[PDB]
């Protein structure tokens, strides 16, 4: 990714089954 | 299971899963059926319940 992304950047990976916009996000990994 | 996916029952799971015992309808209304031809052949009111 050359471009849009940025420095050192969190990214929505492992469970995006239930991933929907709105709901509140929690980080394990 | 994850997201986008779905499943069916079939076989004679699919004839239980249309319906696996719609008879006790058919025993509520032949119990109806039952009890208002024996009140014509009693001909009287509640006489058929015994």
């Amino acid at each position: 990714v050359t471009e849009g992304l940025k420095a050192g950047d969190r990214v929505v990976i492992s469970g995006l089954q239930k991933v929907r916009p709105g709901v509140q996000v929690k980080a394990q990994e | 299971l994850p997201t986008g996916v779905g499943y069916d029952w079939t076989g004679m799971s699919y004839q239980e899963r249309l319906s696996g015992n719609q008879a006790p309808s058919l025993y509520a209304i032949s119990l109806i059926v039952v009890f208002l031809c024996l009140a014509a052949l009693y001909e009287s009111w509640s006489i058929p319940f015994s």
